[PDB]
């Protein structure tokens, strides 16, 4: 009757307190994990300066990884890159080739094993519990070069700002399969570089492409972690707004029920007293 | 042969054919990089821009005139307009030069590119300068490394990397002028 | 409140002044008139107020006006019961209020 | 209080099918056509069962939610999702101008 | 506009105002499909930026100061200019000035013709679109 | 503390308490504003952690057992021992040998001076901070 | 709303201890054997103070 | 949640104006000068409109 609305008010009030605390928690996490995102942006520059950027390559095998989140109050991030994953994957699979879809974060294994299920071989999680390190991303890249595809698509949300998260695809051509072929311009463009390695160019390109996969995978999950924090900071602001709006309507409903309660109890007392007096 | 012109602007039209018009086109990492390799410039004299990178820290994006890198065929100096190269670095000391002033970082490996537009890029994984490393544990680490040698291939490759890095670090700590 | 308003009305009508009239907690005027109406055996209105609520407030508030001789301006402290602006006493007081001065901590 | 992005994948399908069937329950009336403009729709019983079978089983997850709104039967849902996608392609059809007309 | 109805004077409407105001109410109906979640909640489409930056014009068209009622022939011309698209390049801060500029600058013969004929005739909408393209909408 | 009012207020309290409880009610109000953050694991920006530890010790300082009321000069030094930062800033498994250790270890002359003057005079707060720094806590 | 996974082992321990206390407050009754089946228990005062 | 660092100057002229506006609403009263020392100020309407 009139106690259920008061306990629902007491529910939504500390739900709003929870989400107001969670917004500042995610905001402090976004502020602390911004400098690492700014530092890791440097090392992805020389590899796309050297190897270029060729997303629409015709390959035989491609490992596509979608870097999702771990906990799921981000509010429209892990489904937006699932949409972007299928949108960039239908673009680049019309050659009759095999495609391996991977997800980093266990909110992507819940969203990717029902839309592309039989092409889903690997699921990685818990990468944001302590922090994101380069040895962790190098091990993840080692399980990515367990199989040897001709491309590595990395789907992640680039932390452009605290408001805007542009989803970014990044591609890594494996060396002898696609990289030595996709650089030929009347000869080659890589032949301008004087290889100063121990063994031949076919091995220094192998080391360079594995290191480029590790570098952009580390930067991808770091950018996606910062976008997770900055999207949770906005989703919890929306939850405070909604649980203040719901609380404001439910307060008026409780006031109407309270006024009607005193009126009906008083009318009952007057109707009892008018039968006797 | 260049009969397949892949790229970011060629990806956009195939994405406008096969992916729907509900979503804006995804970004690419070449949209965030203002400096390329073949687009000429950046030298303008005797200096040339350096890019000393670790995965966790940007160590220098200033403009130097001499860069000393520890390549696997030995040390080599990079002056203003070097030949374009891709130099695999061994453990050694990278030395930056601004003139009278110098920065001497000891790196752990990695690569170093010189590009046809005169820019250079040093891509290491851990670059600790020489006051941050102690000379007491490098000899303890080499004595714990070069003595116990497993004949297994993975452990002996790790041991070869250990004795190479610790020997270069021992030869680098007392060779400060 | 009618006593204080009469002392103000002599300054309005005879002196020809612009007198102020401060009613501390007009809700207590409403509550006292509700208690007088309840003691006289009258059936209470909505939530517990007098049936004469709008007219007992209007018998006070309509004598606070500007005439051709002078004016009475009234600053009434308003208490809001259970912080309900839709309670009949603040909702009936607010139909006469020409301004509102919120003082906050 | 949380948005649809925190729902399960099985529950987002429930919300989509329910928002389709609660637009599909609405209907224009022959007595309401004087103040609404749209003509009324009399719907036979078999058309209602055949339409709601198709929306329950999942045959019309392609069509948008507003294609179900204020239409007669399940045919008019498809014939409104056509008109809703001719019209977004009718952003670039022509530039309408009537010239040399004032002395006709 | 979503809750207030009038189902008896709907047939008792001035024609011309019935010619434009049905489209006005339809556009304000599909304006309330993006009402206060343009980019406030999660995302913005930028293909339905047009319905937002047109519903704001139709909202600012209907604002009207106190003690100044308008004849109906000067209201149907203002909603004609707001609906047919003669005010989309006017900024939202000055549509209230653009409306009085339209009413002042268009010649008063079209008001008498629309008031006497009681509808925007096909002989009248051509002259109205003629007189509506030579008005000096301020700013922009 | 948030719902308890006193309309007479600070004009009818101990002047030794008046200068020390004024910081206390502001610290407790700041602790009430941030009290949703207390049951979170990911630690915040260390300005809210400071009030969340300070107010959580100040609410422990206001506890009291039944039928043992305290004189006002002892509650004044007990609030001075907690609002001035002298309180158990070590890990708080030392509580029972830390709450009344102030009133059982500080020499009882300062209670006589604080009761007689009714105020924490400038000739007394020096010995107050001195005696509050040399507290024993022999249980650890 | 969160899920009891981030509470940093001081609030995650006070959930498990209080849940063991909630289950430990329950007791089979001698008069409730004929609709639960479990035999009843008499728990003495010094025997429940140490147990809690 | 962010600070004065991420405020635009378009959203910092509003802060620098609103702070001195909310200061300028304050005013010393004549009836308080018997215990506050500073004298009271009577502000005209035209002076209020001009000064704001």
């Amino acid at each position: 009757s009139n106690q259920a609305v008061k306990q629902r008010i007491r529910a939504i009030k500390n739900i709003g307190k929870i989400t107001k605390a969670m917004k500042m928690v995610a905001a402090s996490k976004m502020k602390n994990a911004q400098i690492a995102v700014e530092q890791s942006r440097g090392l992805v520059d020389p590899f796309v300066r050297l190897f270029g950027d060729f997303p629409a390559v015709n390959s035989n095998k491609s490992v596509v990884v979608a870097v999702t989140s771990d906990k799921g109050l981000c509010g429209g991030l892990n489904s937006n890159i699932t949409k972007y994953t299928r949108a960039t994957l239908a673009t680049t699979e019309s050659e009759g080739k095999d495609v391996v879809v991977v997800s980093i974060g266990d909110k992507g294994r819940s969203q990717l094993t029902r839309i592309e299920s039989q092409r889903y071989q690997l699921a990685i999680a818990d990468t944001y519990k302590v922090r994101v390190t380069f040895g962790q991303a190098s091990l993840i890249v080692e399980e990515l070069i367990k199989h040897n595809p001709q491309s590595y698509q990395i789907l992640f949300n680039k932390f452009r700002s605290a408001i805007s998260f542009k989803p970014t695809v990044a591609t890594i051509l494996s060396p002898d399969l696609l990289e030595k072929q996709l650089e030929d311009v009347t000869g080659n463009s890589l032949d301008a570089y004087d290889i100063e390695a121990s063994h031949e160019r076919s091995d220094v390109l192998r080391d360079l492409t594995e290191f480029h996969l590790g570098v952009t995978l580390y930067n991808a999950m770091l950018e996606n972690n910062c976008s997770e924090h900055a999207s949770r900071m906005s989703a919890m602001e929306n939850s405070t707004k909604s649980a203040g709006e719901m609380l404001g309507k439910l307060t008026l409903d409780y006031n109407r029920k309270r006024q009607a309660t005193i009126t009906t109890e008083l009318i009952e007392i007057i109707a009892g007293a008018s039968a006797l007096m | 042969e260049a009969a397949a012109p892949a790229g970011p602007k060629e990806f956009t039209e195939v994405w406008n054919k096969k992916a729907p018009s509900t979503l804006i086109v995804p970004e690419f990492p070449s949209n965030y990089t203002a400096v390329k390799a073949v687009g000429e410039g950046q030298v303008h004299g005797d200096a040339f821009p350096v890019n000393f990178y670790t995965p966790h820290s940007i160590l220098s994006q200033a403009q130097k005139d001499t860069v000393v890198l520890p390549g696997v065929d030995g040390y080599f100096g990079v002056k203003a307009s070097h030949v374009p190269t891709i130099a695999q670095l061994k453990p050694g000391v990278v030395e930056l030069h601004s003139g009278a002033e110098s920065e001497k970082f000891f790196v752990s490996g990695g690569f170093a590119f010189v590009h046809p537009n005169g820019v250079t890029d040093i891509c290491v994984l851990e670059a600790a300068t020489l006051d941050q490393v102690d000379p007491a544990a490098v000899k303890s680490a080499l004595a714990a490394a070069s003595a116990a040698q497993p004949t297994d291939e993975f452990e002996q490759a790790a041991n070869r990397a250990a004795i190479e890095l610790y020997s270069a670090l021992e030869s680098a700590v007392e060779a400060k002028a | 409140a009618l006593t204080g308003l009469t002392v103000a009305e002599y300054f309005r009508d005879i002196e020809g002044q612009d007198v102020l009239l401060f009613v501390d907690n007009i809700f207590r005027f409403t509550q006292a008139n509700s208690e007088v109406s309840a003691l006289l055996g009258r059936i209470p209105s909505a939530v517990g107020y007098q049936p004469t609520l709008a007219t007992d407030l209007g018998g006070l508030q309509e004598r606070i006006t500007t005439t051709t001789k002078g004016s009475i301006t009234s600053v009434q402290a308003v208490y809001v019961p259970a912080d309900d602006l839709t309670d009949p006493a603040p909702a009936t007081t607010f139909a006469h209020l020409d301004a509102t001065t919120v003082l906050s901590r | 209080i949380l948005g649809m992005d925190e729902l399960s994948e099985e529950d987002k399908l429930t919300v989509a099918r329910a928002r389709k069937i609660q637009r599909f329950l609405s209907q224009p009336f022959q007595v309401a056509e004087v103040f609404t403009g749209t003509p009324g729709k009399y719907v036979d019983l078999a058309d209602t069962i055949s339409g709601f079978q198709g929306v329950l089983t999942g045959k019309y997850d392609d069509l948008p939610e507003m294609a179900f709104y204020m239409v007669g039967d399940i045919k008019e849902v498809k014939e409104k999702a056509d008109k809703m996608a001719k019209d977004i392609a009718s952003r670039k059809e022509a530039d309408n101008k009537k010239v040399s007309e004032e002395l006709k | 506009v979503g809750l207030s109805v009038s189902r008896v004077g709907s047939a008792a409407q001035f024609p011309g105002m019935k010619q434009v105001a049905g489209t006005l109410k339809l556009e304000l109906a599909q304006y309330r499909e993006v009402a206060a979640f343009a980019q406030f909640g999660s995302d913005l489409d930028a293909a339905t930026q047009y319905v937002l930056e047109r519903g704001a014009r139709l909202t600012e068209m209907l604002k009207q100061k106190q003690f100044a009622p308008i004849p109906i022939e000067r209201q149907t011309v203002a909603v004609y200019a707001a609906t047919k698209g003669f005010l989309d390049k006017v900024r939202v801060q000055d549509i209230v000035a653009a409306e009085e500029a339209v009413i002042s600058q268009v010649n008063p013969a079209v008001f008498k013709i629309l008031k006497a004929n009681g509808k925007i005739t096909p002989a009248l909408d051509a002259h109205l679109k003629a007189e509506l393209r030579k008005v000096k909408l301020p700013g922009a």
